[PDB]
Order: structure tokens, then C-alpha cells, then sequence
RNA sequence: UACGUUCGGAAAGGAUAACCGCUGAAAGCAUCUAAGUGGGAAGCCUUCCUCAAGAUGAGAUAUCCUUUAAGGGUCCUGGAA
RNA sequence: GACGGAAGGGUUUGGCACCUCGAUGUCGGCUCAUCGCAUCCUAGGGCUGGAGCAGGUCCUAAGGGUAUGGCUGUUCGCCAUUUAAAGCGGUACGCGAGCUGGGUUCAGAACGUCGUGAGACAGUUUGGUCCCUAUCUGCCACAAGCGUUGGAUAUUUGAGAG
RNA sequence: GGACGCUGUCUCAACGUGGAGCUCGGUGAAAUUGAAGUAUCGGUGAAGAUGCCGAUUACUUGUGGUUAGACGGAAAGACCC
RNA sequence: AACCCAGACCAACAGCUAAGGUCUCAAAAAUGUGUUAAGUGGAAAAGGAGGUUUAGGUACGUAAACAGCCAGGAGGUUGGCUUAGAAGCAGCCAUACCUUUAAAGAGUGCGUAAUAGCUCACUGGUCGAGUACUUAAGCGCCGAUAAUGUAACGGGGCUAAAC
């Protein structure tokens, strides 16, 4: 599955042609490259390690200083991850951003924004009890089980706790534009992460 | 049709069959079609 | 966004003056109707000896609110009041004439002669 | 009535609805006249 | 003993080859439960 | 048991069978067919003729007399003569074509039914509303035709749809039958 | 943050429920079943997304280190947390 | 499908008085649900006195969904508009150490009826304190420690679960 | 009981403000308590089991939250006899 | 706790037995003759039932029974009728109605206003022994059907490790 380490830039809006306005997220992909191979022999599957913008040589540990022995002029890369079957490529090699050039929807893969100790009402749509009418129930829970059957709480009851923070794939984006030149992508919809964090980009499955 | 418990034939043409474990009536006259519950 | 309870202005020359919106068509729990959408009103007052009489039902199609929606191009048009047309029973408007401007969605919703009826679209 | 969309492909093809049978199975398949790629629902020849 | 452990170990080789009588290969069951509610989940000898 | 497991079979000369460990071969002039028999059941080619009996006289085995003889025997008179069920296609704007090794069907529905042919079994057309499968194994021919016959059902009120030419479709009335 | 924007419910496959079979007995016929062999649903199993080797059954690989090295932690400046 | 006959379900009104009166808080509404299928909708069928449309009856099927208001403390029911449908039940007639206190079931007062009277009434009307900082299990989240047989750093196959 | 006006009462909740809550330093209770290397399900039983049976599941130990249970705490039941 | 076996003076790293068990968890069984295909065993009724073992009746048969296959399956006669029709098949009555009789019923069903029409009992040929209805028992089948979780064998599993 083709795919590419992304830095999500931000969100803007373009104006098609005839005036239709489609809001789009940027991408900016620094260069990748393949810095390995997993192979069903070898290592049971068959894999491309695929890796993004460098770290500080003061601050790359002697293992993953050793990752790299063998590639000539590729620094250790701080984003490293795994395209499943893919062939066409080998290590030292280099992925445009061109790669979805001729790709209609992708699909985006990044770590979601954190938003703390959150409560019920917030995390799961909880309605509340009333504002008024001497109510003194206004963002708990309301009841959590029944009474004596089964005397326990059954196990994945929500409840209050952190939200958010989780990796989230989100489907069939549209692709609207392509930039080789900045290494652009735009993408109709929005992506999950805060700016600057990093997403994955991969070619839709449908 | 008639997921009956007592199965039985209705003209003289209708026939007892047992299939896979259940007891059934098979006939010509559609309408007389039966299987035991 | 006009929802149960919602007072409108009759735009048209049934008789009717003002109407209350009782239930937003189309949709199980659907709560607000955007222009072009179907209501079911009840008059709330009415021009004297009309051929519309206060406290009737009928079917409404709504036609300037107050809350702007989005269109394709980009551009949001919001009215200053809410109001409706009456229509009969093929959805069609039920009067002769509208007063006042209405919003083009009614375009795109298929209410072409209510559009044409209109003095301005917006 | 924006105007009814002419069922057409991404490659200029008009799309037709064919049933395959294989081994018991009925299958309904969408076919683009052009360029003969065989997909099974329209969605995916726009 | 039936305190300790004085027995010897043991590989089972062609596992899959066992046999068995009757409708087994299409009747019997291996559940479990996922501790969830509603979550029982069951499995046919030959899916299992 | 019944005379049907204990008749014995007829071998027409340009046909050859052979029993070997739990399995028959029978070849013939237009194909060669092969078939499983059980422990409990004994088959034998004598004096150019194919008997059957029971090492025992469980049920099973009772039953297995009888379908072994006539399994047997359609291995047999298919070699020789081959199996051929027929259909007929009757309705309004119906059709049924053929190309190469597969059949177009025209049913009304607002598709067109293709229909790949399975190997081992050939298609006969007579017009555009009549069809005739013919084949090697009497099995498959009945599987084709009623899979055939599955994608329209007869129905009754106007004998419209894919029908045995040997069936007798029971017949209603719908408006003016119910006249008064 | 929603009242806003965008996206999502799939397609395909496997085994089945009721049902319909084909070939055929016991029971010369007949019969969907007893030997076999097929179709068949928002259900079941795969497929989609998330967690996941405390799975103590603790997996697999690439690289680093060989008497305290590799590496990690504390402290400090902070954040997208 | 009458007249009769045989069962299951444990939900209705009851029977019994076995646990609890050095206290097991009682009806509805709110919040949050989970499960059963005797299926309201969507799905697959058999037969129709099923032309078509729309149904009637029966079988399979619990994945998801299953309305907003008027009156009443009401569950229920009726009614107004909707909707593909406005399912039936169990869970202390789910859920007050989560909420409300309108109803019931205290002391005020009033009406009708009964009593000579004090008062009484599953008759009515009006007013009337809803307490507790979570030790344990359970559940929602996050860490410390160690293990995984030399010790670490990245990338992941996946049982299993949502 | 109805109407006008007005409104977060509600559709439908969101953000901000002050005191608590959270972390650290100082001072320092309470009702309660047979103890405790105190899980779940289907059962059984003084008829609703953390302690019994069979089976399933679960590394050790804390913190911030939540009240389903421990027929929770509080008052030798006020109702009934 | 109330059922079955059995009355604890104390001690022993002895033996034989009762109830209940002897694949395994879990200390203890093997062989003989049959039955069961439902995991029945390891819940249950009215009723339905070409499941099967064994035994016994009544029909019927090597002088050809049953099923199939090939024929006739009629003439008098629309049986008289009720009714409008009823021709065998709305409905009344019997059909002690006869003949050619191989055998043909005042017709078994389907379906026609009414027939018409298609079929059967009925009997003849091809085939070649048990068949067709019942009775008593031994095991079985459906009926079988609630709500935290397989949950009506203690579990694993068992075609015997079941009766
Ligand atoms: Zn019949």
C-alpha cells in the first residue's frame, strides 16, 4: 500500500473554477526514504520500512546509528514506519509525493488531539439532568447498573476519564491538489492531529 | 405452510416423507404441503 | 432553522398573517427545516372574512429565515424574519401572489413557481 | 430537477449492469463500455 | 506423588488428524466468554 | 430390500467398466465416468454383466444396494447414450441466446443474465425459447437445468417463465375467472 | 465549541437458518437424504476502524554493548501532552 | 375456527407466610442502560379465496432502529400531527449512598359521609426538611515495581478484545 | 386556568469567572470496624453468595474518578401485630 | 439440617465391607449376548409418526400377490329426480339397476353455470416374493418453549466411557 509521512500544515479553502469552495487540509511531505526490507522468508512478511525527517546527531543512539551502517548518505530518520506489500522499491531508494498523481481518495492516519480528564457529557454525548425545577443533577452519570441482578458493574460502562490521544484512520479523503514543487498535498476534508503532528498517508482502499 | 404438530394426510394423494430429522407431508395439491413443528 | 412552535410570516395573499410551525416533515426525530423544506402550520391570525381561518392546518413551505445556511459558492443569505407559503395539496403554493423577497434555494428544492411569483430572489 | 446525470464513466464510457453466473452465484457487475474495466457498483466508474 | 512433579513431558505430533464419531465434527461447540455483556461467542469444532 | 438392488446390469459392448479398491470406472464411447462405493457393498463384472450384494444386512447397507445399482447404471447407460433434459422459455419478450461457451437470458429483468456453462456439458438451442442440455453424468444435466430453471420460476397465472418440458405447471385464474 | 465543515454505514468471499434443489435409495414407483453433491438473509465467520506478546503460550527481526559499556532515569527549559 | 381436550411461560389479580421490623426506603418522571424473542420496522421465505398495487396467515431472523406534543401525579389510555416503525417483557413492577417529591403514607385546615362524642373514611381539596468526605469488590482512566533466562533501542506478526 | 412581554426552562449545549477539588509544605478529625494472601458466571443454600459446588477469568502495588453490590452507614421501625 | 448407608472412648502410615462408584479430573472393571443414531443417555403432556429390534394376529400370494409399466376402465343411462342446469361428481333418495360381464362404482378426485374434459376403484398383460393393514413389548423422533454467560451429564469428553 503506498504511503508517505506527512507533517499536517494546517487547514485553508480553494475556489474551483466555476466558484465552488471545497476546504482543504495541507500536507508537507519531507523526503522519504526506504531504509529497509521484511521479507516472508526471513522476517514472515513482506514489508517496506519507509522513514521521514532527520534527528540531531548529537541525540541518535549507537543502535539506531547502526540501522543505517549500510545506506550511503541517509541520515537516521526520527519517523520510521512499515508499508505492507509493497514491491517497486528497495533501500536507499526515495518516494515522491507524485506516488498519488494518479490516486482519487486517500486515507490518513494520525494521532488524534488530547483533551485531558474529560467528563461523561463530554466524552459519550451524555445528556445532563434539568438546569431547574430544584434538580441537583446537572453533569453526572444518572444511574450506572441495575439493582441486585447482577450486582456489579458491568465492564465497559462509560464513565468519565481521558479522551482522545488515540490513532484514528480516516477514510475516502478526496484529493484535490497536488504540488510538486512545495511538496503539497490538498486534501478535501480534515485530518486528524494538531498542527505539526505527523500523519501517514496511504492510498484508499476503496 | 402448516407447521403443524400433528402432520397428518388430507386427500389420498398426499405423502409421509422424513427429512433430515423432521417429518413432512409432500402432495401435488401445494395447499396440503406440512412439516411436524 | 425553524423548528416546532416557531412563529412565520404568511408570505402570500391567502389571507393568513401569521402561522406556527407544529411539526417539521421528513424525518423521524428531525428537528429544524431549512428554506425549501415542508412544515405542517397552524394559522394564528388571519386577514377578517379570508378564505384562510384562524386555526386551520395546512401544509407550508418555507421560503426567508432568520439563520444563514451555507451555499456551494461560499455565500450565506439571512433574512430578517421567518416566513412561509401555504401550499395545497400538490405541493404546489396554494396562493396567487407573494409578497416580499424569498431565498433561491427554492430553486434547487423545485419550487420553481414560487420563484417566479416572488418580487426578488436573493 | 437539477438535470438527471447521465450514468456515464470516468473514461467517457457509458456503464451497464451485467449478471455473471459462476459455480451457484449470481453476480451483478457494473461494466464500462470503453475501456472494459469490470467493477461491481458504478461508485467505483465515476 | 500427587504433590509434585515426578512426570515425564510430552509432544503430541498430528494433531490434526484426530478423530471423532458421530455428527461431533459439526456439533460441537467451544464457547467463551468475553466478560463483556452479551459477548459469548461460540465456535464450531470445524471453524475452531 | 427391493429387486431394484438385485437386477443386474447390462453392458452394452462398446462400454467397459472395471471395479478396483472402492472405486468403478466406466468408459465408454462418448466419456469416462467415475464413481465411490462403500465397504458394505461388493460390485462384480461377470459374463459382461455388473451385480451387486451385501457383506451384511444393515439398513444402511439396504439402502446402498439400491443407490450403488442405479448410480451404476446411469454410469453406464451415459457412456453409452448420454443424458439430455430439455426446457422451454415462454413469456413475453423472453429470450435466450448463446456465445461461445455461455447463454444470454432476456427475463424481463433490467438485466441482461449472462451465464457461464459448466465444463463436462453441452447447450442445444431450437429457436429462441427452447434449450436442451445434454451431457456425460445425468447429475450434472439435472443440476444445469434446474439451475437454469432457478434463475426464472414458472409461475401459474400465465404460464410465463423457464419450464421442464416433461412438468405440468398447475394452472389459477386471475381477474375474469372470478367472474359473477 | 456546534448551530459549522468533512467523512463514515461499504463492495467481495466463506460456512449456514427457514426455504427451494439435483441425482437417488430403504419402500421396483415416489421421495431434497439414508452415500453424495448444490443454491440460500440486515444473522454467524472474514473484510473496515481502535486496543493488543502480563498471549507467563510473555512471539519474530534489525542494530548497539561485553565489567558498568550500550542505554535509561533524576534535575532543568517546555510542548502538539 | 365454536363445544370440549393437553401444556408451557411466571408478566396480571391472588394463595402461602420461608428470608428481612437493634429499618431490605414505596408509585411515576429525569439520567444511564443491559438482556430475552413470544418481531413493530428493515432482511430471507411457504401458501393464499395472491391479476397488479396493497394485504392476510405461517416459518426463519435480535445487526441496527423503534417520534414530538395536548390532558392527567400518573404507568396506562385517549387525542393532534408525524414516521420505514412509533414492538412486547425481565433486570428489588432496572436505576433516590445518581436527581426530582407531583402521587402515596405524619403533625395544620376545610368539604361530603359515619359516630351523642373523642374521632374515623383504598372519599376529596390545600400546605408540608429526601442525610452520608467510598474502606472492599466492581467499573472508567493513568502510573510505580518486576518478569519475559545477557542487557538495551527502534520497527512490527498477531491470539484475544472493543 | 388563560394571554402579552421576556428569557439557556427547553431543542442543546458551549465558553469564561470566583471558592473547593488536584500537587507540595504545616496542623490534623469523623461516623465505622470479628478479623481479610474480599474475582466472575451458572447453580446450591434460612428461598437474592467475595467465603459452598462446577467452570471461566485475573502479574504485584498505588492515584484521580464513579456509586452496582457488600440486603452499606446513621436511628433496640414510627407502618403492622 | 429432614433423602440413602451408618451411631464418633482415645490412639495406629493395618485388613474386610454398606450406600454409592470403578475413561479422566478422582481412590476403584474387564469380559459375554443384544438394543440405541437421537449425545437419546444428560427434564415433561394431549397428539402425530413408512425410525428400528423381537414376538403375534387378519388380509394376499409362485395356480402370480403388491409398486411401476402397457390397455380397458363401458352399454342401457341426463339413475329418477329437487333445481334453471345436476349429463358420475349444488343437494334429496338407493346403487334388492340390470346387461356385454375379463371389469367398470347411481363413480375416487381434479374441473366445468350445465355438461363437456382429465383421472381412480375395477380387471387384463411385463416383471418376479413377500407385501398391506394392525397388536404387544425394548429403545428412539417431533411436540420442547425466556430474560448477566455455554447453564436440564459436576466438568473434560464419551457411539460407549449409553441402556
Ligand atoms: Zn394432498
Amino acid at each position: 500500500m503506498l504511503g508517505l509521512i506527512g507533517k499536517k500544515v494546517g487547514m485553508t479553502q480553494i475556489f474551483q473554477k466555476n466558484g465552488i469552495v471545497v476546504p482543504v487540509t495541507v500536507i508537507e511531505f519531507q523526503p522519504n526514504y526506504i531504509i529497509g526490507k521484511k521479507t516472508v522468508d526471513r522476517d514472515g512478511y513482506s514489508a517496506l520500512i519507509a522513514g521521514s525527517v532527520d534527528l540531531k546527531s548529537s541525540k541518535v543512539s549507537k543502535p539506531i546509528k547502526g540501522q543505517y551502517k549500510s545506506l550511503k548518505d541517509i541520515e537516521p530518520k526520527r519517523y520510521v514506519i512499515e508499508l505492507k506489500g509493497l514491491d517497486g522499491y528497495d533501500a536507499g531508494d526515495e518516494i515522491k509525493v507524485d506516488v498519488f498523481k494518479s490516486v482519487k481518495y486517500v486515507d490518513v492516519t494520525g494521532t488524534t488531539k488530547g483533551k485531558g480528564f474529560q467528563g461523561a457529557m463530554k466524552r459519550h454525548n451524555f445528556s445532563g439532568g434539568p438546569s431547574s425545577h430544584g434538580s441537583k443533577f446537572h453533569r453526572h452519570l444518572g444511574g450506572t447498573g441495575q439493582a441486585t441482578t447482577p450486582a456489579r458493574t458491568f465492564k465497559g460502562t462509560k464513565m468519565a476519564g481521558r479522551m482522545a490521544g488515540n490513532q484514528q484512520t480516516i477514510q475516502n479523503l478526496e484529493v484535490v491538489l497536488i504540488d510538486e514543487e512545495k511538496r503539497a498535498l490538498l486534501v478535501k476534508g480534515a485530518v486528524p492531529g494538531a498542527k505539526g503532528s505527523f500523519v501517514v498517508v496511504k492510498k484508499s482502499k476503496k | 405452510m402448516k407447521v403443524r404438530v400433528s402432520v397428518k394426510p388430507i386427500c389420498e394423494k398426499c405423502k409421509v416423507i422424513k427429512r433430515k430429522g423432521v417429518l413432512r407431508i409432500i402432495c401435488d395439491n401445494l395447499k396440503h404441503k406440512q412439516r411436524q413443528k | 432553522m425553524i423548528q416546532m412552535q416557531t412563529y412565520l410570516t404568511i408570505a402570500d395573499n391567502t389571507g393568513g398573517k401569521v402561522a406556527q410551525c407544529i411539526k417539521v416533515l421528513g424525518g423521524s426525530k428531525r428537528r429544524y427545516a431549512k428554506i425549501g423544506d415542508i412544515i405542517t402550520i397552524v394559522v394564528k391570525q388571519a386577514i377578517p372574512n379570508s378564505s384562510v381561518k384562524k386555526g386551520d392546518v395546512y401544509k407550508a413551505v418555507i421560503v426567508r429565515t432568520s439563520k444563514e445556511v451555507r451555499r456551494k459558492n461560499g455565500t450565506y443569505v439571512r433574512f430578517d424574519d421567518n416566513a412561509c407559503v401555504i401550499l395545497d395539496a400538490n405541493l404546489s403554493p396554494r396562493g396567487k401572489r407573494v409578497f416580499g423577497p424569498v431565498a433561491r434555494e427554492l430553486r434547487d428544492a423545485n419550487f420553481m413557481k414560487v420563484v417566479s411569483l416572488a418580487s426578488e430572489v436573493i | 430537477r437539477v438535470g438527471s446525470k447521465e450514468l456515464i464513466s470516468r473514461w467517457g464510457g457509458k456503464i451497464i449492469m451485467k449478471s455473471k453466473f459462476e459455480n451457484g452465484k449470481i453476480k451483478h457487475y457494473a461494466e464500462c463500455q470503453t475501456s472494459k474495466n469490470t467493477a461491481r457498483k458504478p461508485r467505483d466508474l465515476f | 506423588t500427587p504433590h509434585q512433579d515426578l512426570g515425564d513431558n510430552v509432544i503430541i505430533i498430528n494433531a490434526s488428524k484426530v478423530k471423532l464419531t458421530g455428527k461431533k465434527y459439526q456439533q460441537k461447540l467451544y464457547y467463551r466468554h468475553s466478560r463483556y455483556p452479551g459477548g459469548l461467542y461460540s465456535d464450531t469444532f470445524r471453524t475452531l | 430390500m427391493s429387486r431394484i438392488g438385485r437386477l443386474p446390469i447390462k453392458i452394452p459392448d462398446a462400454v467397459k467398466v472395471d471395479v478396483k479398491d472402492n472405486l468403478v470406472i466406466v468408459e465408454g464411447i462418448r466419456g469416462r465416468l467415475v464413481q465411490d462405493i462403500k465397504d458394505s457393498i461388493n460390485v462384480k463384472v461377470e459374463n459382461g454383466s455388473v451385480i451387486v450384494d451385501r457383506v451384511l444386512n444393515d439398513k444402511k447397507a439396504k439402502a446402498y444396494h439400491g443407490l450403488y445399482r442405479s448410480l451404476i447404471f446411469n454410469m453406464v447407460k451415459g457412456v453409452t447414450e448420454g443424458f439430455s433434459k430439455s426446457l422451454t422459455i415462454n413469456g413475453i419478450g423472453y429470450r435466450v441466446e448463446q456465445q461461445g461457451n455461455s447463454l444470454f437470458l432476456s427475463l424481463g429483468y433490467s438485466t441482461q443474465f449472462e451465464y457461464v456453462i459448466p465444463d463436462g456439458i453441452s447447450v442445444k438451442l431450437d429457436g429462441n425459447t427452447k434449450i436442451s442440455v445434454e451431457g456425460i453424468d445425468k447429475f450434472k444435466v439435472g443440476q444445469v437445468a434446474a439451475e437454469i430453471r432457478s434463475l426464472k420460476k414458472p409461475e401459474p397465472y400465465k404460464g410465463k417463465g423457464i419450464k421442464y418440458d416433461n412438468e405440468v405447471i398447475r394452472r389459477k385464474v386471475g381477474k375474469s375467472g372470478v367472474k359473477k
